[PDB]
RNA sequence: UCUCGAGCCCUAGACAGCCGGGAGGUGAGCUUAGAAGCAGCUACCCUCUAAGAAAAGCGUAACAGCUUACCGGCCGAGGUU
């Protein structure tokens, strides 16, 4: 159903591609409500009840791109 | 005597509170 | 094939077998026309949960598909190094 996570990412991020290296090489950053946000977008795809968890699952594929948070 | 199955037991005590053989253990206590 | 010894596992059910489950984000990101566990490079994180790898071996043009891990059941006594 709704798009995947990597594109809702490259779109509130600003950014394309991602880095060649993740958490070495930070190409991005996102806001918590920024993640807060697409983890409403996904509820469908995820299976967390809460939105507590939602983001724990979205905020697993940044940090593995170089998606630092603030 | 594993640390886990004890663990284990206690955990499903504290669902029943609120393996089958660990089941059973619980159910006993 | 006989005998002696050591370590570890086991009726909170061991070893093997058989049955059932092996799931979602997501077909990870990169490279690439394409690559979705499994060409190569890097990373290898969290949800549901009794389990279930960013996938150990085959398989495909790439999917699909078949299985290992891992969990549960049946069974019931020694098993393994």
């Amino acid at each position: 159903g709704v798009p995947p996570t990597a594109e809702l990412i490259k779109d509130e991020a600003g950014f394309e591609t991602g880095s060649g290296e993740p958490q070495e090489d930070f190409v991005a950053d996102l806001s918590v409500d920024q993640v807060k946000q697409i983890a409403e977008q996904k509820h469908p795809d995820l299976l967390s009840y809460d939105l507590t968890n939602a983001a724990k699952e979205v905020v697993g594929t940044c940090t593995s791109l170089g998606v630092t948070i603030e | 005597i594993p640390e886990w199955k004890q663990e284990e037991v206690d955990a499903i005590v504290e669902m029943i509170e609120s393996r089958n053989t660990l089941l059973e253990r619980a159910l006993d206590d």
